[PDB]
């Protein structure tokens, strides 16, 4: 066996269909993030100084993992963002955030 | 009793059915999957690993000319070259300086370290699968693994539990894999005997320990300088270690399901796609005939509070006559909402959490033989961004009667309305202009 | 002030006796048979 350095944490921050990220590396290290789709999107790039990168999230789910630490799953939950009572305008939009094909 | 059922392959995911006899009371179990494996099955086909190269001490006698002789090792070869005049270190070598004559033989032969790292080929077949269920119903909790071909049976106290086959057998594999210490790729290796010198199977092997090879690397053996005694050597560099640092990315990051990889055998676990049958032998003394049964009439259920949302944000009470204490069985049968606990409590009003994706559901619930049905209205949570999924079917589908559309048959209604009036006033002069 | 960017210790007038600090300590378990005390950090905020 052998030790390893172990590098510092990552807080999460959320909007809505996307959540961000921030990182503040001491010495370099790794990124990734699958999608539990049927297709995956598979990013991954190498990081040196402190920026922030920005990941899509969708209603199956995501997961990352930076550095030497085990993953962490990540879904997202079904929100709108009108009322669902009410006048006809606003009930048609209501399923536009929805189903915003159909 | 013989029963059957389906359960979702989703790991940590609550799903429940029945029995309904005849006479007695009725019994609803729940079935829970905790584990997945899969495993497909492999044949060897080649290994490789990385070589090593051999110079043995080459010959010189002088005013003498040569001959070497041939031998059986992989990629022999010798030479022979004229006119050499060495220098050693004392002074000069040997004297009969026109007629020199010098002759030069290497081979290959593989490492010291290939019997702790080497990388293999294989092939791939047909696979099956194996799960791990946890079933609890009456007064008993208990988990039980299982085969998922439809043979093989389990003994619990009394039953027998036999699964369906599967819904298909496909693999996040195809035929041809490789693998190397942890994780597996996905390749196309030459065939065999047909490696061209640099890229990868540029020595190959069957079974690892010995007295077979294959190697082209291109050696050939070159004129040795002006006044020394060394012996020069060219080759093409090595093909396994210039594999293992311009590689690709591996299969543990672009795998389609969740389908996590770990392999002393190879596996593929967790795996969440599907649905599995399960059928049921029921034996006879987990029911309650009638004597412990309680009679409860006049239920009426009502709603407090809901959200969509995630897990268990739907509330309702219930309220109902007693004769005798005791402990009845609750469900909804709907596939809208699932419900929480799997038995109620006697005597008094008692209340039930259950979770649904809709805007206004509306479903029929019974504790014990009689039914009752409550609906809602709801409205959805201020948050984007769960840690914990999916305790819902996922059917986002509207009702039969709800506010939003209790608007459309007034206006399809109203739309078929004024067509009507339209329609019978052309046929009533129709006829009479035909006097 | 959210930890690792500017304005992560405060103070009015530099004397003393009042400070703010959230730069999120944890402790952690000691090593399987020595002495040593763990310590975990997001690192400082004036100096990146």
């Amino acid at each position: 066996t052998c030790r390893v350095p172990l590098a510092p944490e990552a807080l999460v921050r959320s909007g809505k269909r996307e959540a961000t990220l921030s990182l503040h590396p001491i010495h370099p290290t790794l990124l990734s993030y699958r999608t539990l789709g049927r297709e995956p999107v598979f990013d991954e790039q190498w990081i040196t100084t402190q920026t922030e990168v920005t990941i899509p999230v969708p209603v199956e789910g995501v997961e990352y993992r930076w550095g030497n630490h085990k993953p962490q799953r990540l879904w997202s939950q079904l929100t709108t963002e009108g009322r669902a009572h009410g006048w006809p305008h606003e009930i048609i939009e209501y399923y536009y955030g929805l189903h915003p094909t159909t | 009793y013989e029963h059957t059922a389906v359960i979702p392959n989703q790991v940590g995911f609550p799903y429940k059915a029945h029995v309904a006899r005849e006479g007695y009371s009725p019994l609803t179990l729940q079935m829970q999957v905790v584990e997945t494996s899969l495993e497909p099955t492999l044949n060897l086909e080649y290994i490789t690993c990385d070589y090593k190269t051999k110079v043995p001490s080459p010959y010189v006698k002088c005013c003498g000319t040569a001959e070497c002789r041939t031998q059986d090792k992989p990629e022999y070869k010798c030479a022979v070259f004229t006119g050499v005049y060495p220098f050693m270190w004392g002074g000069a070598y040997c004297f009969c300086d026109s007629e020199n004559t010098q002759m030069s033989e290497a081979y290959v032969e593989r490492a010291d370290v290939c019997k702790h790292d080497y990388a293999a080929a294989y092939r791939a077949h047909t696979a099956s699968l194996r799960a791990k269920i946890k079933v609890t119903y009456g007064t008993v909790n208990q988990t039980v693994e299982a085969y998922v071909n439809g043979d093989h049976a389990v003994t619990l106290a009394g039953t027998k539990f036999i699964f369906g086959p599967v819904s298909t057998a496909w693999t996040p594999f195809d035929t041809k894999i490789v693998v190397y210490k942890g994780e597996v790729y996905n390749q196309d290796f030459p065939p065999y005997g047909a490696g061209q010198p640099g890229r990868f199977g540029d020595i190959q092997s069957r079974t690892l320990d010995s007295k077979d090879l294959y190697a082209n690397t291109g050696l050939k053996l070159a004129r040795p300088a002006a006044g020394n005694i060394h012996v020069p050597y060219t080759q093409t560099p090595s093909g396994f270690k210039t594999w293992q640092k311009d590689r690709d990315s591996p299969l543990n990051a672009k795998a389609p399901f969740g389908c996590t990889i770990q392999t002393n055998p190879v596996r593929a676990m967790n795996c969440a796609v599907g649905n599995i049958p399960v059928s049921m032998d029921i034996a006879d003394s987990a029911f309650t005939r009638l004597t412990d049964a309680p009679i409860i009439s006049e239920l009426l259920c009502t709603v407090s509070t809901c959200t969509h949302s995630s897990d268990f944000g739907g509330v309702a009470v219930l309220s109902y006559k007693v004769e005798k204490a005791g402990r009845c069985d609750v469900h909804s049968h709907s596939n809208v909402a699932v419900l929480q606990e799997v038995s109620i409590e006697a005597e008094g009003r008692s209340v039930i959490h259950f979770s649904t994706a809709s805007a206004a559901p509306s479903f029929i619930v019974s504790v014990c033989s009689s039914r009752a049905t409550c609906t809602a209205k709801c409205e959805p949570p201020k948050d984007h961004v769960v840690t914990y999924p999916a305790n819902h079917n996922g059917i986002t589908l509207p009702d039969l009667s709800s506010t939003a559309m209790t608007w459309a048959q007034h206006l399809a209604g109203g739309v078929g309305l004024l067509i009507a009036l339209a329609v019978l006033i052309l046929v009533i002069v129709t006829c009479i202009t035909l006097r």
